[PDB]
């Protein structure tokens, strides 16, 4: 979105160190545990009965990497997320019926994850930059709701 | 917390709803889907068109629930135990939607009770719906 | 904001019948009774310890009419909510220290008031067009925050 | 509500915070001012520069109120009585804002507790911060 050159470089650099699939699975997994109502879309993934079951589920993991790869390709186009996420937005609304609040949930769980993975490198200003990116994505994903 | 005056204001107001409770229920759902389109995400199985009998009958269930809420203002968690298990463990509606219905419900009352929708009455009702919402979302996690 | 021909027509037609004096006043008063914490911006306004007190206070009425009058010009410039409210956005941020969440709370109580005032005539679809307007005004206002 | 396990989980993560509370607390606040810049509207009379004494002291007061809540988890209303009154009647901070800090605090614990911030510790923390926020907001109206 609206990012100073410095904010972009910040976002872009930490990202360069993310293992997309690992984090993807973590975030998604964490979403289902912290905010369990989100599990409602995932009943066909099987056992989600305990935190261990959730985090260990290959379906959650596989779902995480797909969501995170898309987010990840999103960064390339900070200039035009609405552009970038328009179809997907159409999909989550018309076919999946995913309440755009969930996106806001993931965005924050994601931030928690980056923080836990990178520790001290995840400074207050790095967090801010990320917080704009995550609110920008969730906005872009909700724009075609109707 | 519901003060004795809030309770009085709620009983009072709801009592004038009387028989229109179901009718008002539906109108509230309706204002809700048109105002806040994201909430439709939870009823992809309903015909949400205006006059829709599914909306109408759903409006009626909600309303009756609120009625039972009013009657049991002093022990709401018990009276609404089944609804809370439901919203939490089956429907799994995001908590943020409870606010949006609560608003559309205040809006419908306002539009139908031009005389009893006093500023004070307006605050005890919003207090009342926020507590009802609190109860229904208390077993989510 | 983007409104269907249908929505502008409904917004504007209802607005033509609104007494900016009476409505502004009710709107502001009900904000202060319903969400008392908002009373922190009007310390120097009088007795605000009673709904009668609030509702009867000349300073609240005065303020209300000024807010509504401002709002009214947004309506007239629905196409440019941002450019229209930029100065007042900076005011409320840099001088007033009003948390823009209050914009929202006001936007909601205003709907409630129109509803109370107009009854039947304030239909689901009319509500919806107004819900959009108020959301737009609340965002044009929060716009210069920093 | 907080389940048995939730309490074990907070008491464990928090123990671990130990002596750094005040430091964590200051970090949280700065994370909040950078992320959610509207929250500054509440601190116009603070020097919100990085390292400011003002931020570091308030950080320590916040963290002390949290340790206390942790100490009186089974009795929070009581334990935070004085605090809900202040926030309710004096500071009159909009309830939305409590979410924002809680988020920032959770990010702060995450960055400093590699080994301990397990998904379940994370859930219990999210819940306890929710309850702290609900206790502090409870006397608003
Ligand atoms: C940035 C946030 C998200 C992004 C970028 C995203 C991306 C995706 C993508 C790329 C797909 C597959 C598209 C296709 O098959 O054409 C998808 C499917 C799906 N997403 Fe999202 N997603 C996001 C958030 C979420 C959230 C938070 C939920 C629910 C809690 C969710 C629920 C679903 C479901 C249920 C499917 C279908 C799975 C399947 O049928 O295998 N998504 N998402
Ligand atoms: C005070 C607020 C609410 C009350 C009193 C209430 C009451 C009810 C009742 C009585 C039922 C039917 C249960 C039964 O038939 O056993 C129901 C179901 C349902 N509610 Fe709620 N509800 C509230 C809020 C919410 C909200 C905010 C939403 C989502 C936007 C929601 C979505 C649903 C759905 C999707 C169902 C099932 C519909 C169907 O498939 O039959 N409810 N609720
Ligand atoms: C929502 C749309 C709003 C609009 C268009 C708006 C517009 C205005 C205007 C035009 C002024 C006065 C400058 C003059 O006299 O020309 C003003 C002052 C003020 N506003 Fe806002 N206002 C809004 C909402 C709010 C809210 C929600 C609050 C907090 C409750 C707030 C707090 C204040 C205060 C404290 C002042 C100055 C009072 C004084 O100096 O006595 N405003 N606003
Ligand atoms: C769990 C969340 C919170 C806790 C535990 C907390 C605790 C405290 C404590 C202990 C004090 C000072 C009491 C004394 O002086 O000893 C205080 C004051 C204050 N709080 Fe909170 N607080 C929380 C949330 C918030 C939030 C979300 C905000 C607004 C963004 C807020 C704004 C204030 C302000 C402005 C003061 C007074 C600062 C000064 O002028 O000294 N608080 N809080």
């Amino acid at each position: 979105v609206h990012l100073t050159p410095e904010e972009k470089s910040a976002v872009t650099a930490l990202w360069g160190k993310v293992n997309v699939d690992e984090v993807g699975g973590e975030a998604l997994g964490r979403l289902l545990v912290v905010y369990p109502w989100t599990q409602r879309f995932f009943e066909s993934f099987g056992d989600l009965s305990t935190p261990d079951a959730v985090m260990g589920n290959p379906k959650v993991k596989a779902h995480g990497k797909k969501v995170l790869g898309a987010f990840s390709d999103g960064l390339a186009h900070l200039d035009n997320l609405k552009g970038t996420f328009a179809t997907l937005s159409e999909l989550h609304c018309d076919k999946l019926h995913v309440d755009p609040e969930n996106f806001r949930l993931l965005g924050n769980v994601l931030v928690g994850v980056l923080a836990h993975h990178f520790g001290k490198e995840f400074t207050p200003p790095v967090q801010a930059a990320y917080q704009k990116v995550v609110a920008g994505v969730a906005n872009a994903l909700a724009h075609k709701y109707h | 917390v519901l003060s004795p005056a809030d309770k009085t204001n709620v009983k009072a107001a709801w009592g004038k709803v009387g028989a229109h409770a179901g009718e008002y229920g539906a109108e509230a759902l309706e204002r809700m889907f048109l105002s806040f389109p994201t909430t439709k995400t939870y009823f992809p199985h309903f015909d949400l068109s205006h006059g829709s009998a599914q909306v109408k009958g759903h409006g009626k269930k909600v309303a009756d629930a609120l009625t039972n809420a009013v009657a049991h203002v002093d022990d709401m968690p018990n009276a609404l135990s089944a609804l809370s298990d439901l919203h939490a463990h089956k429907l799994r509606v995001d908590p943020v939607n409870f606010k949006l219905l609560s608003h559309c419900l205040l809006v419908t009352l306002a539009a139908h009770l031009p005389a009893e929708f006093t500023p004070a009455v307006h605050a005890s009702l919003d207090k009342f719906l926020a507590s009802v919402s609190t109860v229904l979302t208390s077993k989510y996690r």
